[PDB]
RNA sequence: UGGAAUGCGAGUGCCUAGUGGGCCACUUUUGGUAAGCAGAACUGGCGCUGCGGGAUGAACCGAACGCCGGGUUAAGGCGCC
RNA sequence: GCCGUCGCUGGCAGUCGGCAGAGCGAGAAAGAGAGUGGCGCGGACGCUACGCCGCGACGAGUAGGAGGGCCGCUGCGGUGAGCCUUGAAGCCUAGGGCGCGGGCCCGGGUGGAGCCGCCGCAGGUGCAGAUCUUGGUGGUAGUAGCAAAUAUUCAAACGAG
């Protein structure tokens, strides 16, 4: 709202807080991003390196759900499935293995960051790292690949 | 038109209203450019320092009981005085109170 | 001018763009037509399903 | 005329909360009287933290909770946060634990008392521990926002890993001229 | 023969003329309501002596005899005979002050009403 | 025996306006016959600042300012104004 | 002496009363501790804790920043069993006052129909300037002036002239 700001504060004040001597005026420095190369170069430089100049290659047409790959972390893998399907597992002794699909949850690769819980899962993937397919075998899981 | 060129006047006093600061000091420095060979080792030397690790346990217990053993066996005016320890909150406690008997 | 660190932005708002803001005033009454005629249409074809 | 500087005379701290809610002022009336009438620096330090701001309460989230409250010697004392308690789904185990915070999140206040825990409000760690005795006082990470990534040595100065200001990320967007030598320089 | 206040302090003002704005003497345009001197020559705003004076807050008041009426009281604006009522309990250091757009017919009922009640009306004799 | 004196609470982080014409003096100092000229160093000023004194005066000398009473002073004064 | 600012991130929930017992400012840590053996019916104020109270230091300010306004203007939600033809707004006033101030209250007059306080919301919200816009009015001033082209006079009439 207008009554709790600055120009109610700054009426007799001459000025308007821009000063007497270099004065409001309409546009000094240029408009936009004007002056990147020039008079603005150490604002640039100093805070957008990389700005100017090309990298790499271009791709005409792309289209996004080409390279559609949500990833999951083995930490939070057994937030997928139900906790009762966790700790009815844990708790059996026949040592059936509950079947976790990433896919099914919107997964598609399992990435490794984590620790799982020591408990035999199989795991439903399109795509897995190294370090996933490890950790998954470590706690007598096993990895299947899904299309 | 023609202007001023240069000068440091006045510069002085800006630097020193939040005071012309000395470089903050660490106990720990870092390592950023030393020798690479010398840090190569010293990486080497601090990977494999647990393999000493029982050695030390041993040691250090066996100098905690000799160091232990050895302690083991090892273990103005006389008025102004006088009245200075009196007014003391404790220690004058029963002089004090003796006055008060005598007064009485 | 750029003033310390921020963002570098690119507004388009290089042309006459007043000259065609479509403001959304009329979203109520859009939404009461579109009901009234989903009423009046599934009333029309009766007792045939109003979705289709 | 005296010699001196008034530029610091006046110092900035809160000393209370910018907040309205009336029940956080409520337990400030009660800690501000804790503080001053007990001894207990415990007492001013939750009194100071119930001024501060959003920023500077982080919440500590339930596997933090259980680390710190695992190390020696912390068996059966109370953890306080003057904050906020979030679940962390990264746990498996939840132990029995003792806690008083500003606010549990729905899912952490099922899984502490699923434990066999006992969730607190400030009003009630009064009464049970006025002095603050047997307590585990706790805080949230602070640095852990994304602003304290942009922060630090400009981006575009030598060993700067601040973080840019880019509207998109991609190799269009801040990479060639600075940041490789192949452009320019890089530093 | 009026109601005394509990106690009558000494007042001491420290200035007792009103703060005239700067050139108000010289133009119609310019109202004696005081407005801090702004320009950059303006002399008033330098403290220039035997200049017009400006306010600080040096000339606050004694917090003890601030607001105090010369009888001693402290005036509190009422519209009605409830709104008196407020006043009983502090008949002995606040007043009542009947308001601009009360009827000449309303007037007669909150004087008689304050003379009960021991409440010291400023405006007891208006509107007869 | 926190290992000289003296004084003093410190550290740290975000966001940030105006400014980016200056000018003057002691001392040092370049050019110039010199300039109330042009150009530097140091510190202090004026700029942004009233007030006592220099009759008068941006900068000199004293002293820096909430609204008052009493006392005493600084630099300067005490024939009369 | 008084005002404000800052600091003490100072003190006060103990107004613990006849279900009573009044203290914790003092040079120098920690209990006005608890126990086990050897007549009257009485006692000020306080505490909107966003309150109230104490002690000490301090107070120049352009550009510029920030805070607080029970400063002011218009409208909206609530509230004031608000005000008002027994007189609203507006306006005027060598009337009485309050506030450091922005301003405000009351008295008297004119006026003739509406208006305001408080908690919130909103803004086309505060003028001395801009050779500012529009309208009005001054001094100048009964002044410059009513001087290009030769020229009028007598009598009578109408008529207030
Ligand atoms: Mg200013
Ligand atoms: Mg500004
Ligand atoms: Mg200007
Ligand atoms: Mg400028
Ligand atoms: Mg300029
Ligand atoms: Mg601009
Ligand atoms: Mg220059
Ligand atoms: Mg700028
Ligand atoms: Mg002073
Ligand atoms: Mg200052
Ligand atoms: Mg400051
Ligand atoms: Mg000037
Ligand atoms: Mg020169
Ligand atoms: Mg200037
Ligand atoms: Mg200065
Ligand atoms: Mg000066
Ligand atoms: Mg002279
Ligand atoms: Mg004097
Ligand atoms: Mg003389
Ligand atoms: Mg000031
Ligand atoms: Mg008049
Ligand atoms: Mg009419
Ligand atoms: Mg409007
Ligand atoms: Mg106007
Ligand atoms: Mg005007
Ligand atoms: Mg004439």
């Amino acid at each position: 709202p207008s009554r709790l700001r600055k120009t109610r504060k700054l009426r007799g004040h001459v000025s308007h807080g821009h000063g007497r001597i270099g004065k409001h005026r309409k546009h000094p420095g240029g408009r936009g991003n004007a002056g990147g190369m020039h008079h603005h170069r150490i604002n640039f430089d100093k805070y957008h390196p990389g700005y100017f100049g090309k990298v790499g290659m271009r791709h005409y047409h792309l289209k996004r759900n080409q390279s559609f790959c949500p990833t999951v972390n083995l930490d939070k893998l057994w937030t997928l499935v139900s906790e009762q399907t966790r700790v009815n597992a844990a708790k059996n002794k026949t040592g059936a293995a509950p079947i976790i699909d990433v896919v099914r949850s919107g997964y598609y690769k399992v990435l490794g960051k984590g620790k799982l819980p020591k408990q035999p899962v199989i795991v439903k993937a399109k795509f897995f790292s190294r370090r996933a397919e490890e950790k998954i075998k470590g706690v007598g899981g096993a990895c299947v690949l899904v299309a | 038109a023609k202007s001023k060129n240069h000068t440091t006047h006045n510069q002085s006093r800006k630097w020193h209203r939040n005071g012309i600061k000395k470089p903050r000091s660490q106990r720990y420095e870092s390592l950023k450019g030393v020798d690479p060979k010398f840090l190569r080792n010293m990486r080497f030397a601090k990977k494999h320092n647990k393999k000493g690790l029982k050695k030390m346990q041993a040691n250090n217990a066996k100098a905690m009981a000799a160091r232990a053993e050895a302690i083991k066996a090892l273990v103005v005016s006389r008025k102004l005085h006088r009245l200075a320890y009196i007014a003391h909150p404790k220690l004058g406690r029963r002089a004090r109170a003796r006055i008060a008997r005598g007064l009485r | 001018a750029p003033s310390r660190n921020g963002m570098i932005l690119k507004p388009h708002f290089h042309k006459d763009w007043q000259r065609r803001v479509a403001t959304w005033f009329n979203q109520p009454a859009r939404k009461i037509r579109r009901r009234k005629a989903r009423q009046a249409r599934a009333r029309r074809i009766a007792p045939r399903p109003a979705a289709g | 005329g005296v010699d001196i500087r008034h530029n610091k005379d006046r110092k900035v701290r809160r000393k209370e909360p910018k907040s309205q809610d009336i029940y956080l002022r409520l337990l400030v009336k009660l800690y501000r009287f804790l503080a001053r009438r007990t001894n207990s620096t415990f007492n001013q330090v939750v009194l100071k933290r119930l001024f501060m701001s959003r920023t500077n309460r982080p919440p500590l989230s339930l596997s933090r909770m259980i680390r710190k409250m695992k190390l020696p010697g912390r068996e059966n004392k109370t953890a306080v946060v003057v904050g906020t308690v979030t679940d962390d789904v990264r746990v498996q185990e939840v132990p029995k634990l003792k806690v008083c915070a500003l606010r549990v999140t729905s899912r952490a206040r099922s899984r502490i008392l699923k434990a066999g825990g006992k969730i607190l409000t400030f009003d009630q760690l009064a009464l049970d521990s006025p002095k603050g005795r047997g307590t585990v006082l706790l805080s949230g990470p602070r640095k852990g926002r994304e602003v304290y990534r942009h922060f630090g040595k400009a981006p575009g100065t030598p060993h700067s890993h601040t973080k840019p200001y880019v509207r998109s990320k991609g190799r269009k967007f801040e990479r060639a001229r600075g940041r490789r030598a192949s452009r320019g320089y890089k530093n | 023969a009026a109601l005394r206040p509990l106690v009558k302090p000494k007042i001491v003002k420290k200035r007792t003329k009103k703060f005239i704005r700067h050139q108000s003497d010289r133009y119609v345009k310019i109202k004696r309501n005081w407005r801090k001197p702004r320009g950059i020559d303006n002399r008033v705003r330098r403290r220039f002596k035997g200049q017009i004076l400006m306010p600080n807050i040096g000339y606050g008041s004694n917090k003890k005899t601030k607001h105090m009426l010369p009888s001693g009281f402290r005036k509190f604006l009422v519209h009605n005979v409830k709104e008196l009522e407020v006043l009983l309990m502090c008949n002995k250091s606040y007043c009542a002050e009947i308001a601009h757009n009360v009827s000449s017919k309303n007037r007669k009922a909150i004087v008689e009403r304050a003379a009960q009640l021991a409440i010291r009306v400023t405006n007891p004799n208006a509107r007869l």
